[PDB]
């Protein structure tokens, strides 16, 4: 019966003025406090404001981060709090979670909104292969891999012989690097499949309609 | 301005053993009321935030009774009293009564394993991104553990800071070990100046540190 479920996450710009919302159901939304949350992509969760009850007059309270640039707001008639969010920045990325204080802490969360923001537009990602040299590394196994850089928005799927390499794979979380990601995919294989067979590393970045199959080769 | 100190950052734990996080503080959090208001949540890897206890003590309906909050004042303790593959999480303390109100810098529940040395390899930028004037040397380390690790990237000898941009993954699902992708990226130029590009790696696994290395030629 007690839902939070939030919503107006998605793309914005650096500068922007998003708006988000926290609408809740089955409790009586004017004797609780609501918190904002929020945790970037990696870094840690954190606790951006809240807002109080009826009681204490619904006074809101922020972080020293949001402070001057969010403010809490609520409709106590409709039971929807909201999250007006302006000057955005990059490291404003992250996903948002409302929650309700009250006699059980917050007790129930939201399961939240995501938010990306970025000057940059859709772009297709390059492709390289990379290959070893004087030495595999490993025991009688070599290590092959796939770098996938310059890409946005997120994500793009990276497979190892459409898929048949499945084993002794390692795709890294990507990185920002000038508005555009930038990922690797690793791939470990007895000595003897390579290079004597064929070792492709598919690249899809659907944003884009991109899909490159690149053969790793020596 | 009460400063908090949750720890440990990391925790590393094999199943059905005991953990116990700390949060402290540098003054006391009670509030005027007599009320303490410090709370311990779980959140697990894409997953929205879950109460565990609130009021130091109090156990939050649904959590399983091995979990334990206790202290007053200044020093709280969350005791994992028998940790079970399912409380593989972050683990974060919160106190909003007393200014900075925040969470805690988290401690992360992690399985314990044996010691790795990492399966380092370089690789020198394909002919490819070149022809479009970039250079990426990556060096994967994959395979380690700890997850304590410190790359380091030599040019014809010299170490070289600006340009390098990690990546690790989470525990592996399947061996407990972490892996680590580092990419030095420069200009097809700068490249093309210098002929010895060094991946050094150094962890606990050894005094040595691991060096991959490859000569532009």
């Amino acid at each position: 019966e007690v839902k939070l479920v939030e919503s107006g996450g998605g793309l914005g710009q650096p500068g922007g003025s998003l708006r988000l919302s926290c609408a809740t159901s089955g409790f009586t939304f004017t004797d609780y406090y609501f918190n904002w949350a929020r945790q970037p992509p990696g870094k840690a969760l954190e606790w951006l404001g809240f807002i109080r009850n009826k009681a204490k007059g619904y006074t809101t309270e922020y972080s020293a981060s949001v402070k001057g640039r969010f403010t809490i707001s609520r409709d106590n008639s409709q039971g929807i709090l909201y999250l007006q969010m302006n000057t955005l920045r990059a490291e404003d990325s992250a996903t948002y979670y409302c929650a309700r204080w009250g006699s059980y802490a917050m007790d129930y969360w939201g399961q939240g909104t995501s938010v990306t923001v970025s000057s940059a537009k859709t772009t297709p990602p390059s492709v390289y292969p990379l290959a070893p040299g004087s030495a595999a590394q490993t025991n009688s196994m070599v290590t092959l891999g796939c770098l996938v850089k310059g890409y946005f928005p997120e994500p793009v799927t990276v497979t190892w012989n459409s898929g048949s390499l499945s084993s002794g794979v390692h795709t890294f979380p990507a990185v920002l690097q000038s508005d555009l990601y930038t990922l690797s995919s690793s791939v470990t294989v007895p000595s003897s499949p390579r290079p004597s067979e064929t070792v492709t590393c598919n690249v899809a970045h659907p944003a884009s309609s991109t899909k490159v199959d690149k053969k790793i080769v020596p | 301005d009460v400063l908090m100190t949750q720890t440990p950052l990391s925790l590393p734990v094999s199943l059905g053993d005991q953990a116990s996080i700390s949060c402290r503080f540098s003054q006391s959090i009670v509030h005027s009321n007599g009320n303490t208001y410090l709370e311990w949540y779980l959140q697990k890897s894409g997953q929205s935030p879950k109460l565990l206890i609130y009021k130091v003590s109090n156990r939050f309906s649904g959590v399983p009774d091995r979990f334990s909050g206790s202290g007053s004042g200044t020093d709280f303790t969350l005791k994992i009293s028998r940790v079970e593959a399912e409380d593989l999480g972050v683990y974060y303390c919160f106190q909003g009564s007393h200014v900075p109100r925040t969470f805690g810098g988290g401690t992360k529940l992690e399985i314990k394993r044996a010691d790795a040395a990492p399966t380092v390899s370089i690789f020198p930028p394909s002919s490819e991104q070149l022809t479009s004037g970039g250079a990426s040397v990556v060096c994967f380390l994959n395979n380690f553990y700890p997850k304590d690790i410190n790359v380091k990237w030599k040019i014809d000898g010299s170490e070289r800071q600006n340009g390098v941009l990690n990546s690790w993954t989470d525990q592996d699902s399947k061996d407990s070990t972490y892996s680590m992708s580092s990419t030095l990226t420069l200009t097809k130029d700068e490249y093309e100046r210098h002929n010895s590009y060094t991946c050094e790696a150094t962890h606990k696994t050894s005094t040595s540190p691991i060096v991959k290395s490859f000569n532009r030629n």
